[PDB]
């Protein structure tokens, strides 16, 4: 039977200071016991001072990140170049993920 | 599906189909509603070019929407059945989901909304009906009376009349209804309601219907005899 | 009178759009003719190529609908091709569904039913064409069946269509009065084609070169059109007579 | 594209006539005369095969059509309208009856179905009425022999005998004189041929006359033997020869 | 859900219905009324799949109330029972069927007779002198087969019910937290407050 | 009357006046031509220079369909684009199912039937273009012209637009003076001449020339535009002939 | 586009009337008169056929009176074809109610739904109304014997006696004159025919130009029978009242 | 006259009047100008207020980082067409990772407008657009008209009295075409061009609107105090 | 006839222009924007003394930070308000924030031209949409059935509007206090109204950042009306 998911490995890490935040992730991408790439970044600048990583199944992670980047683009178009606050970004991403509640994005997401 | 925009604007900014729907209402038999201190009375003219009627089975002009709300109307009768059905269904649906019967304002607003919708949907003409909607909100003793019309505008009335010669009876109610002091009893309110119809009707024979609505789903139809008493007493007082 | 613009009845019970579609039938100013042999069915139509800039080979009003059925159209070419494509599709589908070659008369009926719909349903206009279907049917033998914008159809011993149709019709009627039979009592399609051309010449009172004509022949198990060279051979054979 | 004519093309005029039904009937008036006569042991329906050119083969044009093995139809008005009605009438006898009850519909009910189709063309969006009147003759076990007329409005009436089209007024009068409730099938055929000669101008013979009967069962026309309770169609189109035979003794 | 009984005596229908609502190893509630009044002289008890039961009951209630208003007239118990059967008979072949069993106890005022209808989730209707749904019937039917008489008073019917509840409290594995009893007669629907 | 207000209505003479009115919009457009040659076809069109502000070479009007078909049209420009977009869908579909690229006669009927379909109903308007198109298939070269009625035939040469008659005359001479054939490079020059000659009927504004071609030998059977040395060479040949 | 040819069947006049309903009623006014009379012990339906020809098959025919179910019948005035469409709808709708509730449909409920269908054709869909007026005669155990009329507007009303079609003005005055509440069926039969006799546009009333039906309690105790009179039976009832 | 009832009707001379009337709404619109060098392309737009209490209707809409337009006519129609364009630029990015060619943007607008000119019940768009963009083949200016006709130009103007600016640009061609690598000078040439179309009014701070895109400048809009620099 | 989506030869949509006439017949509505808030006032215009005037709802809440007043065929406004509320609440659900007043207005204005042969005709009502947001402060918008919306410092719509607008042209300055604005709206309403202004036949409302959108009671407006007469009597 066809299995629509995979596991691309890696791990990510976010910490918040008083006037800064960091989002770190390794650049290794794997399937099973093989390395696909030693440098494939999965932590992205999404505009509006939001960084995002969606770790797990890379195809799903890239799709989500791609969609969120797009969400920011349209948020500017539809709301007079307003800055997307991190709290509003968080809520927007909940709806992106939950919209696929019955066929999920297999990713742990941090922004 | 049949698509045509029948309700459309004319160069003067009038929607003729809505306005012609009002002409149909003007041609309808008169209906009046008056709210007392503690009740609301709905009165309806029944046109008297018709003997050999069977009144047991002929559609009564006041309709119960729920056990606490009633609706009367002037205009096309077949049109009014459609509105009455929808309102009844909405009444039951509101009880199902809110676990409370409709307020009179809510039920009015719904019916008004249906009417408005038929003024800017393709393939349909507006309802040739204006309604009076009356009753008491659940667990409330304050009486309610609203009016709707083909355009979909609705509002509250201390008393109001619709249909043919409604201008005459509105005229009457306007000089005979004190805001400061509404008909203190059922007796009083029914009387003012009959008097107003008698400016327009004929004899108050098989010509006037009266329905009284009190709080807590207390709604009764008056019959010939008791109406006749009102007709009788009104005229004998009038010989001055 | 909007009753003259769509296919609804006029007060005298008439469909003007159908009547005006018949008038479009002659717009091309071409005459066609069909006859039956013992073995074959021949259809000839005039070929008029006015402009010199045209590619004469692409100018045709005869269509090969199926291996066995041919169709000549009297009317404007866009409607003609519209009818040709549909008939080809209908003949192919029939074979697929029922496991045998669609007969000439049945295709005629089917296209006639299609035309009838346009006379009853308002959104569809009639096609300004008359469709002459020819074949050697496996049950009925040589066959000619003709369809018009009214949705009418019938089989013929022989027929003609176009502006000077009546001349050709009476020419043929007079032959069958004399011959006493249903067909051209001839062995080869070549001689039946020769007959067809000969009686077209008499009725029209005109002479044809190889490029003034267009010929379709239906035999058992194939319908085919002749090249100019095949027609020239036929014209020559008539002249040496 | 798409049929954007979703509204009625037949509507009431201020006088209350439905114009298109009226004009359809006028189209039927222009049509060639056809008739039907109901005998005690059969029904006859007849009409003229008015050919378009002598080069046409008028056998290939059937004005009288089998609908079921015991029901036949004939018409006056527009031929192509009749052709598609016969197509639809045949199919409806199966879809809405035979495929349900395992037997062919009784005459009145099939007639009822055809009328429905014709009524709908009088009220549905974007169509004109059918420009024909039908005479439907048929037999069924519980109702016996019957004959119906169906008009463009979708109205139908049972008839002892009647005629429609061109010379109907004259033909109906000739039938009132001759019809009685004791007629045998052969007598009705004879009357039919007589009534029809009035309206035909040119040739009058077995090749210009189309005529079928609803009569006795025809086992010779069934196609198979071995089921004795199956006895074959009651509908029979009389041959060119058969008609001429009756014109010598006219 | 679980226990619902009905007994039709001379002049009334008595419906008894358990008060417990259990999920997992927790009795979430011990005072649940597993009943909807469809019309003034018709009552419906219900038991089955969580959620479906109340959803179905209230849906029927809404429809019967709508009918009452439209015609200003009360449907007979027989008519309501047939309406309810049809809805269940529909549902059993839906994408997700209502898994609800019901008893409909009504007093028919035209006939002046009480009536008891047992309808399961498949849409199987039967009119009965006494009925039950679920495991209850395995004890009560035989008990009633013995003790029940056709001409019993409402008061005798209530005692016959105490027998039924007593037996179920003795032999049933689960604690169903007693029953709410409701009587349907010529004067409508009332609830026995101490049982 | 009022027979001309709604598309697909037959007039009493048997005509569809809306289609005839669409032709008027075609006749109003700039001139375009097609010349069939030995192993190919050449298309050319007059592009009016409305203003200095038009970027030269940068408002291309000839359109390729698939890899082997060229289309040019006179009339309402967007209507021509709609028709070519449809032609492209039709060619894609044919290719998808039958593998081989669409034969030109087959392609011509696909446009023909589609255009003709827009004369069948009053809910659509007929196409406001006459389209010259063609190319090279397994059977050789083909040139077609298609009109708002859906009518089309194969041509030795074809023209449409304001200069249609001037160009027709010029095309008739070529057909008459070259019975054996005209070569592709030859036809590219003549095309340029005929456009310059047919520009007399349109002469307030000066114009930009645009040629394209498919030739089995010269373009490998593919549709390519003519630019650079070969275009200028053909422009010059035309410049010569008007003086 | 097609807007050109749209009659706009469902619009108001400036006087607030529905043209197509008005004109449908005008159509109906030329149809054979149909009469309904309701008594304490039954109902009469009587209707006049549009001018028969002698060759019409009179017994296998039904043009005016139709059976909706065992307890309900209708008299038709207008287009027959239109009426059959509505009748089959009404027949189905009665069967749905029986299937749903296991009780025969109350007369008004059937009447209301047919009237509601008619109403729809006047408010939406751009189609012509049904050119039909019905007289409904039927019995149910709530209201007993009932008469109703519906017309193309979808308006319905109840009656003791009523006519539809041709000459209703004349017929209605005659009924109003001689009808009394305590009347019996056989008196009602007599009134029905005598009214048609005086209002008919024919020379005189004969059996062949009539359809006739009663709904009595005439069978075995508290149960109802519909009687669609055969030709011979009308002939007798015509003699038995002295009209022939 | 008898032939202007709808877009599906040709006149006897072959004209489409509903399209021509749609074209007329552009003519009543406030003036806007487009022009470009080899490195940048600029939009200048005169904005129109309802009265002294009202804001000045925006005329410039951003489509992507490398493309945008100015409008003249029905504003909501420009919103629809600009939104369609945003989607097309977006599809090109997400699917092909490719910035949408300004020329293709032109073709797509042409084909969208055209369908409303051939079908019953619709209506032509009532707005004209000037599209600037910097893509893989340099700076571009496009003129869209709701007939469907899209044209690539060095410069142009549309709206009321656009003819003044259009002749100025027609004169100034050889100068402004070579304002390479200087944003402020190309803008000045644009503001100067629009000024030829002013009557009984001149450019104010909240009246004027400029947009620029080019080699290393994302499509951006200047209004308010940010245009004072150019009055 | 002739299609609902037709252009006039002047290049305007007939149906949109005709709806603009219907709006001119509507009762007066006035809005004024200050740094302290936005005021919205309307003429109730009861068509008879028997009608209970507090049932005339022509000023309406959309969200806590956005209010709306209407003029024209006011039954046509119900679904516009319904859409507006849904859009505002939906925005808050998707983004955990208040929707911008401009964005809300743009969303309502998208409905406008979705009519033809979608709804059958344009709306016959204009809206004054007033509110506050962090980015652009206190705002007033005039939303027409053309789909066009304009921002205004102050605006009047309905029958009294050309007179009222000319008055607002003089009286508006960038430093109006909220109280000054309230009085202005009352003043200008009393001017253009047929019948004599009072607390029963006119209605006031405002939206402040601090307390959001509030409709004023008849008691509160009565005091403002009294106060307005005293300030005019005194010069």
């Amino acid at each position: 039977q066809f299995n629509p998911y995979g596991d691309n490995g890696g791990t990510i890490l976010g910490i918040a200071g008083e006037d800064f935040a960091v989002l770190a992730g390794d650049t290794r991408n794997i399937t099973d016991y093989s390395i696909n790439s030693r440098y494939e970044p999965k932590v992205f600048d999404c505009g509006d001072n939001i960084v995002m990583s969606a770790n797990g199944f890379a195809a799903d992670g890239d799709a989500l990140v791609k969609r969120f980047k797009n969400s920011v683009k349209w948020y500017h178009f539809d709301h007079n170049d307003k800055k997307l606050s991190i709290n509003s970004a968080a809520r927007n991403i909940q709806h992106l993920l939950y919209g696929k509640r019955f066929f999920p994005y297999y990713v742990h997401t941090i922004i | 599906g049949y698509d045509r925009a029948l309700s459309i604007f004319s160069p003067d900014g009038h929607i003729f189909q809505v306005e012609y729907a009002l002409e149909a209402v003007k041609r309808g038999t008169c209906a009046v509603g008056v709210k007392g201190k503690n009740c609301v009375v709905l009165g309806c003219e029944r046109r008297s070019t018709l003997k050999l009627q069977d009144t047991r089975i002929t559609p009564s002009k006041v309709s119960k929407i729920d056990s606490h709300v009633v609706l009367s109307f002037s205009g096309l009768n077949a049109d009014s059945r459609i509105l009455i059905e929808k309102a009844r269904v909405e009444a039951q649906s509101h009880r199902l989901t809110l676990e409370d019967p409709v307020t009179v304002e809510y039920l009015t607003r719904y019916v008004a909304g249906v009417q408005q919708r038929y003024t800017q949907s393709g393939g349909v003409r507006p309802f040739g009906v204006s309604t009076l909607i009356a009753g008491f909100d659940p667990r409330d003793d304050e009486p309610k009376l609203y009016q709707t019309e083909p355009s979909g505008i609705y509002s509250s009335w201390s008393a109001q009349t619709i249909g043919r010669n409604s201008k005459t009876v509105r005229e009457f109610l306007e000089k005979n209804y004190d805001r400061k002091e509404p008909p203190a009893t059922v007796e009083e309110c029914v009387k003012l309601t009959v008097r107003s119809l008698l400016e327009v009707v004929q004899t108050g024979a098989k010509n006037i219907e009266i329905t009284v609505v009190k709080p807590d789903s207390d709604i009764v139809a008056l019959s010939s005899e008791e109406i006749n008493q009102y007709v009788t007493q009104i005229e004998q007082e009038k010989q001055e | 009178g909007y009753d003259r613009h769509i296919t609804i009845f006029s007060p005298e019970g008439r469909l003007y759009q159908v009547e005006y579609a018949f008038k479009a039938t002659n717009q091309t100013n071409i005459n066609s003719l069909a006859v039956r042999g013992k073995d074959c069915t021949v259809v000839i139509s005039q070929k008029k190529v006015p402009d010199k800039l045209l590619d004469p080979t692409t100018v045709s009003y005869i269509f090969c609908i199926s291996r066995t059925i041919g169709m000549v159209v009297n009317g404007p070419i866009p409607d003609a091709r519209n009818a040709a494509l549909r008939a080809k599709a209908e003949a192919a589908e029939f074979r697929y569904k029922y496991g045998y070659d669609m007969p000439c008369d049945v295709l005629a009926k089917r296209m006639a039913n299609l035309s009838q719909i346009y006379t009853q349903r308002a959104y569809m206009r009639p096609l300004g064409v008359i469709l002459t279907f020819v074949s050697v049917d496996e049950e009925l033998g040589p066959s000619i069946y003709k369809t018009d914008p009214a949705g009418y159809y019938v089989g013929y011993k022989a027929t003609a269509t176009g502006p000077k149709q009546q001349e050709i019709t009476t020419n043929l009627e007079n032959h069958f009065k004399k011959s006493k039979i249903d067909h051209i009592n001839e062995e080869s399609w070549e001689k039946v084609v020769e007959f067809a051309i000969t009686h077209m010449i008499d009725a029209l009172g005109t002479e044809f070169s190889k490029n003034d004509l267009e010929v379709g022949v239906a035999t058992k198990d194939k319908f085919f059109t002749l090249s100019a060279e095949n027609i020239e051979e036929r014209l020559v054979a008539i002249a040496e007579q | 594209m798409t049929d954007r004519y979703s509204f009625s093309l037949t509507t009431f005029s201020p006088s209350g006539k439905l114009g298109q039904i009226d004009y359809a009937l006028t189209a039927v008036k222009q049509g060639v005369t056809s008739l039907g006569i109901k005998a005690t042991n059969g029904v006859v329906i007849a009409t003229e095969k008015k050919s378009s050119s002598p080069l046409a083969m008028s056998e290939t044009l059937s004005k009288v059509s089998l609908l079921t093995p015991d029901i036949g139809a004939v018409y006056s008005g527009m031929g192509p309208d009749y052709r598609v009605l016969v197509d639809k009438s045949r199919k409806v006898a199966h879809t809405s009856y035979k495929r349900i009850y395992g037997e062919y519909p009784p005459t009145k009910l099939l007639v009822s179905e055809v009328a429905k189709i014709m009524q709908e063309a009088t009220q549905s969006g974007g169509v004109r009425p059918f420009g024909v009147s039908l005479l439907i003759a048929g037999h069924d076990e519980f109702n016996g022999f019957s004959l119906y007329q169906v008009d463009p409005s979708g109205s139908y009436f049972p008839w002892k005998a009647t005629a429609i089209g061109k010379g109907s007024v004259a033909a109906k009068t000739f039938l009132e004189k001759r019809w009685n409730d004791e007629l045998e099938l052969e007598d009705a055929i004879h009357i039919a041929l007589l009534t029809l000669k009035e309206s035909v101008e040119g040739e009058f013979n077995g090749d210009t006359i189309e005529l079928a009967i609803i009569g006795d069962e025809n086992p010779d026309l069934l196609g198979y033997t071995g089921i004795p309770t199956d006895k074959g169609p009651r509908f029979r189109k009389l041959t060119s020869q058969e008609i001429n035979d009756r014109l010598e003794a006219l | 859900m679980d226990i619902i009984l009905g007994i039709r005596v001379q002049d009334s229908v008595i419906l008894a219905s358990s008060k417990a609502v259990t999920r997992g190893i927790s009795v979430l509630k011990d005072s649940d009324d597993k009943t909807r009044q469809l019309s003034p002289h018709t009552l419906m008890s219900f038991a089955g799949e969580a959620g479906d039961t109340v959803q179905f009951a209230e849906y029927i209630q809404a429809n019967i109330q709508l009918y009452s208003i439209r015609e200003d007239y009360e449907l007979s118990p027989q008519a309501v029972s047939s309406f309810v059967r049809q809805e269940l008979a529909k549902s059993i072949r839906s994408r997700r069927p209502y898994q609800v069993n019901v008893l409909i106890g009504g007093y028919d005022k035209k006939k002046n007779k009480p009536e008891l209808y047992q309808i399961d989730y498949l849409g199987t209707k039967v009119e009965l002198p006494y009925g039950a749904h679920g495991y209850s019937g395995f004890y009560t039917f035989s008990l009633l087969d013995h003790h029940y008489r056709p001409d019993m008073t409402t008061e005798e019917g209530l005692d016959l019910l105490k027998l039924c509840v007593q037996e179920l409290e003795k032999r049933m594995p689960m604690d169903f937290k007693g029953v709410i009893v409701k009587i349907v007669d010529k004067d409508g629907i009332r609830q026995v407050d101490d049982f | 009357t009022g027979y001309d207000l709604s598309n697909s209505v037959f007039s009493p003479d048997g005509r569809n006046f809306q289609v005839e009115y669409a032709v008027k919009a075609v006749e109003n457009g700039t001139t375009s031509i097609g010349i069939k040659c030995n192993d190919g076809v050449v298309f050319a069109v007059e592009k009016l220079i409305t203003s200095k502000l038009l970027v030269p070479q940068k408002n291309v009007k000839i359109q390729v369909v698939d890899r082997h078909i060229g289309c040019v049209y006179s009339g309402l420009i967007p209507d021509g684009r709609h028709l070519v977009n449809r032609g492209r869908e039709e060619a894609a579909s044919f290719k998808k199912l039958y593998k081989t690229p669409i034969p030109i006669p087959a392609f011509a009927d696909r446009l023909g039937q589609y255009v003709q379909a827009h004369t069948l109903y009053n809910s659509v308007r007929p196409f406001g273009v006459s389209t010259i198109f063609g190319g090279v298939d397994k059977n050789g070269a083909h040139l077609y012209m298609l009109e708002p009625s859906g009518s089309y035939w194969g041509y030795k040469g074809a023209a449409t637009g304001k200069g249609r008659q001037s160009a027709k005359a010029e095309l008739e001479k070529l057909v008459d003076h070259h019975p054996e054939g005209l070569s592709a490079r030859e036809a590219v020059k003549q095309a340029a001449k005929i456009i310059y000659l047919a520009h007399e009927d349109n002469k307030e504004k000066d114009f930009e020339l645009e040629i394209s071609w498919c030739s089995l030998s010269e373009t490998n059977g593919l549709h390519k535009f003519v630019k650079g040395d070969l275009l200028q060479e053909a422009i010059d040949f035309a410049q010569k002939e008007i003086n | 586009g097609s807007r050109r040819y749209d009659s706009r069947t469902t619009i108001f006049s400036p006087e607030g009337r529905l043209y197509q309903v008005e004109y449908a009623l005008e159509s109906i006014s030329h149809a054979g008169t149909a009469i309904g009379i309701m008594a304490s012990d039954g109902i009469v339906l009587a209707a006049e056929r549009k001018v028969t020809s002698t060759l019409l098959e009179q017994d296998t025919s039904t043009e005016k009176l139709y059976k909706l179910n065992d307890k309900i019948a209708v008299a038709v005035a207008g287009l027959t074809a239109d009426a059959e469409i509505l009748i089959n709808t009404a027949r189905i709708h009665a069967q749905n109610y029986l299937k749903t509730y296991n009780e025969d449909i109350p007369v008004e409920i059937l009447v209301r739904r047919l009237s509601d269908i008619k109403q729809g054709y006047t408010q939406h869909g751009g189609l012509r109304p049904f050119g039909v007026s019905f007289i409904y005669a039927g019995y149910d155990d709530r209201y007993g014997y009932q008469l109703y009329t519906s017309n193309p507007s979808g308006n319905y009303t109840g009656w003791k006696a009523i006519s539809v079609g041709a000459n209703t003005s004349a017929a209605q005055t005659l009924l109003q004159m001689d009808y009394k509440d305590d009347m019996k069926v056989d008196d009602a039969i007599e009134l029905a025919l005598k009214t048609l006799s005086k209002t008919t546009d024919s020379s005189a009333l004969t059996y062949d130009r009539l359809e006739f039906a009663t709904i009595r309690k005439g069978a075995n105790d508290g149960e109802v029978y519909q009687k669609i009179f055969k030709p011979q039976e009308i002939k007798d009832i015509l003699v038995k009242t002295g009209i022939t | 006259n008898n032939y202007d009832g709808d877009t599906v009707t040709f006149s006897p001379t072959g004209r489409l009047f509903q399209v021509e009337y749609a074209l007329e709404a552009i003519k009543q619109g406030s003036v806007t100008v487009g022009l470009r060098s080899n490195t940048h392309a600029v939009l200048v737009a005169l904005k129109r207020n309802a009265d002294e209490l009202s804001s000045y209707q925006k005329k410039i809409i951003k489509c992507d980082e490398h493309m945008g337009l100015s409008l003249a006519g029905l504003a909501p129609d420009a919103r629809v067409l600009s939104n369609y364009l945003r989607q097309q630029c977006n599809y090109s990015s997400l699917v092909f990772n490719r910035k949408l060619a300004v020329e293709r943007a032109g073709h797509l607008l042409c084909d969208k407008a055209q369908k409303n000119t051939q079908s019953y019940g619709g209506r032509p768009y009532g707005v004209g657009l000037l599209i600037i963009g910097y893509d893989k083949s340099g700076a571009h200016l496009l003129e869209f008209q709701p007939s469907g006709n899209v044209t690539e130009l060095y410069g142009t103007a549309i709206g009321a009295r656009s003819q003044g600016a259009k002749t100025y640009l027609e004169r100034t061609l050889d100068t402004f075409i070579k304002i390479d690598g200087n944003p402020d000078e190309l803008i000045k040439a644009g503001v100067e061009a629009i000024s030829q179309s002013l009557r009984d009014e001149s450019l104010t701070v909240d009246n004027l609107s400029i947009a620029i895109v080019g080699k290393d400048t994302p499509f951006t809009i200047y209004d308010g105090e940010a245009v004072a620099k150019y009055i | 006839d002739r299609g609902v989506s037709t252009f006039s030869p002047e290049g305007r949509l007939f149906q949109v222009e005709y709806s603009l006439e219907a709006i001119k017949l509507g009762s007066t509505a006035i809005g004024i924007a200050t740094k302290e808030g936005v005021v919205l006032g309307v003429e109730k215009r009861a068509t008879s003394p028997l009608l209970e005037s507090d049932s005339i709802e022509k000023i309406v809440e959309i969200d806590r930070h956005i209010g709306c007043a209407m003029s024209g065929l006011t039954a046509d406004a119900r679904s516009m308000i319904e859409h507006a509320r849904t859009a505002a609440v939906t925005h808050n659900l998707y983004y955990d924030e208040d929707i911008n007043v401009e964005s809300l207005t743009q969303s309502v204005c998208d409905l406008a031209l979705r009519f033809g042969e979608l709804m059958s005709r344009p709306f016959g009502v204009a809206l004054l949409i007033a509110g506050h947001d962090a980015d652009d402060g206190y705002q007033l918008f005039h939303a027409e059935p053309s789909g066009t919306f304009y921002r205004y410092n102050a605006k009047a719509i309905g029958s009294g509007s050309e007179g009222a607008q000319a008055e607002l042209l003089n009286e508006w300055h960038s430093s109006l206090t909220l109280k000054e604005a309230e009085l202005l709206v009352l003043k200008i309403l009393k001017q253009v109204m047929e019948e004599k202004l009072d607390e029963n036949n006119a209605q006031l409302s405002c939206i402040t950042k601090q307390d959001g959108f509030k409709i004023y009671d008849n008691e509160k407006t009565a005091e403002l009306i009294k106060e307005l007469k005293e300030k005019e009597a005194a010069e």
